[PDB]
């Protein structure tokens, strides 16, 4: 019980890296899903493509990526 | 710590040799046997390298279960007399006459292998200790460079006298302290040197455990490898530091049940494929060491394959890298959604298409070839995880 | 006979989606781009 | 000339999709995934 | 300050002892709503099968038959006791999912009736301005426990299709009876004749049915709605802590 | 200072002594 009644004390001395920490951990997050962001951009320009080669004599479409949200 | 696993014979010289694009190691079939060898870091001024050897007690506990295998009556055989040595080389000789060659069935690789290490004891008698494994370096053994060393080490005779290697050499990937280590096959018939196995994957030193599997090619694991994955599977204390690869994919390009088989089983076993990689070691490394080479030269041919090139009866032999050039180009299909338009000719010799059709495109087609080996993307991937 | 416009860069668009397949380390367990390679390779140059 | 040559281009879109099928639900996996994670710095810390 | 954080630990401590004295009474049975209920129910079951099999016809289950064939406009004259055993069956599993619903959904609404005059719910709301979530999480867990009973009542009356040893007693009723009634008697295929044995299938379905219902109820089926209630409540009380 | 210098990377702090009082 006593631990557990000393919980704000922990808070403040641990406040001074949280920031820190938060800060570079969103970083993480942005960078990675920027990432794929790129990647699926090249996936989208490189099948339309294709379907414009085939869209002169066949109608078997593929499957095209758009409004992700 | 890196460190290289597999089945003796699985192209762990050959891979190895294939990341640093430089032939300080030895593939040659048969004669890998308990060869350990440690690459480190040095500046180019400061490169340098270390040897050692076994003992006669191996040397004859290994001549004895050579003979044994090849039930040869080897009563106390003294390899020191060259006169017995000469009576065992007939007897080799006249076996290989028997079998046809060397490399036609695995007994007579052995008792070559038994006829190069008789020969090759022969060769390296005086550098030999009782007990002690003598140590050397470059100096105290007058070798002048490594590129000397390479090719006194690359040697039958001097490989199967030679225990271990500490090569110190200049390169990128080793700069930020990245040591990698080649242990013996598991499955050799020493059980000593398998216990060493286990005992340096399972030592918490090491860093990351490489495993190369056959079964890509043989598609089924043995009860070796089985034994293996049982091992690393039921230990969690080293499941999280797993890197599983698979060598020699392009036998599985040109056969259809074999690709089939491969891919149900890593679909099925395998489900953290994040660390799962393919490659090709043996088109990675030439084609590495190709680029080094000119149409000069043929392209290698009479600098780098000039002795491979060399037949017996004079005919210009196909390289094994050759040989399978113009299958990957024929069959393979890797070329087939790329801008080359390659063409192999019937009436043309593999040797004459090889210099064909690097005449024709040159070394963007070997960029392609390497880029789909993907020793490439396998180095990028260990260095971002160490 | 029908070599549009459209189709003379078709070769490497294919090559760029394989790449993105072999990059992704989790999905190269579902690798089976062979039967892709037979097929397009039937489609240019055609052999009847 | 005219049935079973664009039957060669029908079947290499039939072949296509199975792997073009996965990379789709691939990327929408990750890229959903990361999206629940909290953006702001107040939000961010509060969670820890 | 620290005086509030001591006081929130002990509402976590008495609502863990409320919840388990709710539930363990339960199980005792001192909790006298509850076992009018099953007592209802278990009377309910009893009378629908007494009532279901005496009021059974042959021609409707010979009815059922022609349904499942619509490429036949006959049956092979057997059938009827296949269909009268799917019948039997999947109406009585039919009774078995309408009276759980209610019973599950009558001991919530009275559990959540009667908790909102205990201190320690008040206590908390007059603590904080929110519930806490109690009824979310009590939503929730209600739902959830309401699949597994379900499952439970169709994965044990579907054994009751598979035919008992008692099923093939001979004495009670020979098949070969359809030879009498076959054997140049039953020129016409109407199914007409067939009537005449309805007493006797009734009696053997009895024996046969009367056992495989009296032990389900009255052996395993309590013990099911007890250990499931106890098992899903209790984590779900020490989240909310 | 040991603390600084691991502060650039990790966060695994060490234990500091003030107001002994």
């Amino acid at each position: 019980q006593i631990i557990l009644e000393q919980y704000d004390v922990a808070r403040k001395y641990r406040e001074q890296t949280l920031e820190q920490d938060a800060e570079e951990k969103i970083a993480r997050n942005s960078r990675l899903q920027s990432e794929i962001k790129q990647k699926i951009d090249l996936y989208q320009t490189s099948i339309v493509s294709i379907n414009e080669c085939l869209k002169a004599m066949q109608i078997f479409e593929q499957l095209p990526v758009i409004t992700e949200s | 710590e890196i460190v290289f696993a597999g089945a003796f014979s699985a192209g762990k010289s050959m891979l190895i040799n294939a990341l640093l694009e430089r032939e300080l190691l030895y593939s040659a079939e048969g004669h890998a046997t308990g060869t350990e060898c440690h690459i480190e870091y040095a500046n180019a001024n400061e490169e340098r390298v270390v040897l050692t050897f076994l003992s006669e007690a191996e040397i004859r506990q290994q001549a004895l279960i050579l003979a044994k295998y090849l039930n040869v009556n080897v009563g106390d055989l003294n390899i020191n007399q060259p006169e017995a040595v000469k009576v065992v080389s007939q007897y080799c000789q006249k076996i290989i006459a028997e079998e046809g060659g060397e490399n036609k069935s695995e007994r007579a690789k052995q008792a070559n292998a038994l006829h190069l290490l008789l020969i090759g004891f022969e060769q390296n008698r005086e550098r030999i200790n009782t007990v002690q494994n003598s140590t050397y370096s470059m100096d105290q053994l007058n070798f002048s460079s490594l590129a000397e060393a390479a090719g006194y080490a690359r040697r039958g005779a001097n490989s199967a006298v030679l225990k271990r290697l500490d090569y110190f050499c200049n390169h990128s990937l080793l700069k930020d302290g990245n040591v990698l280590v080649d242990l013996p096959g598991i499955d050799a018939p020493v059980k000593e040197d398998a216990e060493r196995a286990y005992r340096k994957i399972e030592s918490p030193d090491t860093s990351a455990v490489i495993c190369v599997l056959k079964p890509a090619a043989a598609g089924d694991m043995s009860a070796e490898e089985t034994q293996l994955l049982e091992r690393i599977s039921k230990n969690h204390g080293i499941r999280d530091r797993v890197f599983y690869v698979f060598n020699r994919i392009d036998d599985t390009w040109y056969n259809t049940q074999l690709r089939q088989r491969l891919e149900g089983l890593i679909q099925s076993q395998f489900r953290d494929n994040s660390r799962v990689y393919k490659t090709s070691g043996l088109l990675g490394f030439y084609g590495s060491q190709v680029k080094q080479t000119n149409s000069s030269t043929r392209f290698g041919l009479d600098s780098i394959f000039a002795t491979t090139i060399k037949g017996f009866d004079g005919e210009e032999e196909t390289p094994q890298f050759v040989s399978e050039f113009n299958n990957y180009c024929a069959n393979s299909g890797k070329l087939l959604s790329t801008a080359f338009r390659v063409s192999v000719n019937g009436y043309e010799t593999s040797n004459e298409n090889y210099v064909r059709i690097l005449s024709e495109w040159g070394i963007p087609l070997v960029d392609q070839l390497i880029h789909d080996s993907g020793i490439e993307s396998f180095r990028s991937g260990i260095g971002l995880y160490l | 006979s029908k070599i549009a416009p459209q189709c003379q860069n078709l070769r490497e668009q294919v090559n760029q989606l394989i790449e993105l397949l072999r990059q992704e380390p989790t999905l190269r367990s579902q690798q089976d781009t062979s039967i892709v390679e037979t097929a397009l390779g039937k489609a240019l140059s055609p052999r009847f | 000339a005219e049935e079973k040559y664009p039957e060669l281009f029908a079947t290499l879109a039939n072949d296509l999709q199975p792997l073009c099928i996965a990379l789709r639900q691939f990327y929408l996996e990750n890229y959903r995934q990361l999206d629940s994670q909290p953006r702001e710095i107040a939000a961010m810390k509060a969670q820890e | 300050l620290t005086l509030l954080n001591q006081e929130m630990q002990n509402l976590g401590i008495e609502f863990k002892k409320y919840m388990s004295a709710q539930i363990n009474d339960v199980v005792i049975g001192n909790d006298r709503e509850f076992d009018q209920d099953f007592t209802k129910l278990k009377a309910r079951m009893v009378a629908r099968l007494d009532e279901l099999l005496k009021t059974f016809s042959v021609m409707n289950a010979y009815k059922r038959a022609t349904e499942s064939h619509p490429r036949n406009s006959t049956a092979p004259f057997i059938a009827v006791l296949v269909e009268a055993l799917y019948y039997l069956a999947n109406e009585l599993e039919d009774a078995f999912i309408e009276a759980i619903h209610e019973l599950v959904k009558n001991f919530f609404q009275r559990l959540g009736d009667r908790l909102r005059k205990v201190d320690c719910y008040h206590q908390v709301y007059r603590l904080v301005g929110n519930d806490g979530g109690i009824e979310q999480l009590l939503r929730r867990a209600e739902e959830d426990i309401t699949k597994a009973l379900v499952n439970e009542a169709r994965t044990e009356c579907d054994r009751y299709v598979r035919e008992s040893p008692r099923f093939y007693d001979e004495g009670t009723f020979s098949i070969y009876q359809f030879r009498q009634t076959l054997q140049q008697t039953s020129q016409g295929y109407d199914a007409q004749a067939i009537v005449e044995a309805e007493p006797a299938i009734k009696e053997l379905l009895k024996l046969d049915f009367e056992p495989k219902v009296f032990n389900t109820v009255r052996k395993n089926f309590r013990q099911t709605v007890n250990n499931t209630l106890k098992t899903h409540l209790l984590p779900m009380a020490e989240e909310q802590a």
